[PDB]
């Protein structure tokens, strides 16, 4: 079977189609700096693991940790 | 904010939906099972090359691939 | 073309694994993180980590540790 | 568990600083060019794990190399 990647790309594209734009703006209204990015991260994770901890939420949090770091580096300094 | 904030609640609850959606995707769960830990890495690199074969790139694909990769790791870590 | 880079990373990565991996296995072992309080230990570790500054290597090391700690719990999460 | 927690913290500072202070790594990152980067990552990951070995040290190195590669293109 070779469609696994093609199906992952489809699955991944559906996620990007309806969340990415939403995430781009929320992060912008967060205005994260290098000083308070982690505090926001801790508060986000706490409310995320509030209703339970499954692997997908763990994965989404770790992925969000990296995207938030990339956002800080790019749009930091209170942009 | 500074420790609290509205948007933290919007981002967290948005992270709930993506994570629960990944664990609730039955085609994704079947794809994990369909794989074999005879050569694990090679399965991942053939899937990653097939995934980015169309030349497109976005964050949704990052999460999908990362979830698939880690579930693949969990399987091998507790299944052979 | 690009071969000397892959094997230089593997060289670098093995040196890191040789002298830290044994260290980490026991600390996580002593820590006994539960399927429950793992995020608390993670929050305290990250705070203690970003006190002396935030460089990319500390960001990378933290996200990696978050993933390893999650993999640790799902295996040893009994308590 | 705060005894080990701050020892875990100090190990992560030391690992993070060693990567940012690794000149062989820093030179290798610069040697790459953003004419085609993700490909670089997929070929480097395959050459790295060609010897079949797998561990946490190689993952962190590869993740640092990959992410520094992303930062470069972003700036
Ligand atoms: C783009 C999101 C970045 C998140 C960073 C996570 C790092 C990515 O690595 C995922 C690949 O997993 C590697 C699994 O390595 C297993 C090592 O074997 C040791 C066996 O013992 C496991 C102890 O935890």
């Amino acid at each position: 079977m070779g469609q696994v990647g093609r199906q992952l790309a489809i699955i991944g594209d559906d996620i990007n189609r309806r969340y990415d734009s939403e995430f781009q703006t929320m992060l912008q209204h967060l205005q994260p700096t290098a000083e308070n990015a982690y505090e926001y991260f801790t508060k986000i994770a706490t409310s995320l693991f509030e209703s339970g901890i499954n692997w997908g939420r763990v994965v989404a949090l770790l992925g969000f940790g990296y995207r938030l770091a990339l956002h800080v580096y790019q749009h930091g300094g209170s942009g | 904010g500074g420790s609290g904030d509205a948007s933290t609640k919007k981002l967290s609850e948005s992270l709930k939906r993506i994570g629960d959606e990944l664990d609730s995707n039955m085609e994704l769960q079947r794809m994990i099972a369909a794989v074999d830990t005879d050569s694990p890495r090679e399965v991942f690199f053939r899937v990653a090359a097939d995934m980015f074969s169309d030349g497109n790139f976005n964050w949704g694909r990052v999460v999908a691939l990362f979830y698939f990769a880690s579930k693949l790791v969990l399987k091998a870590l507790s299944t052979k």
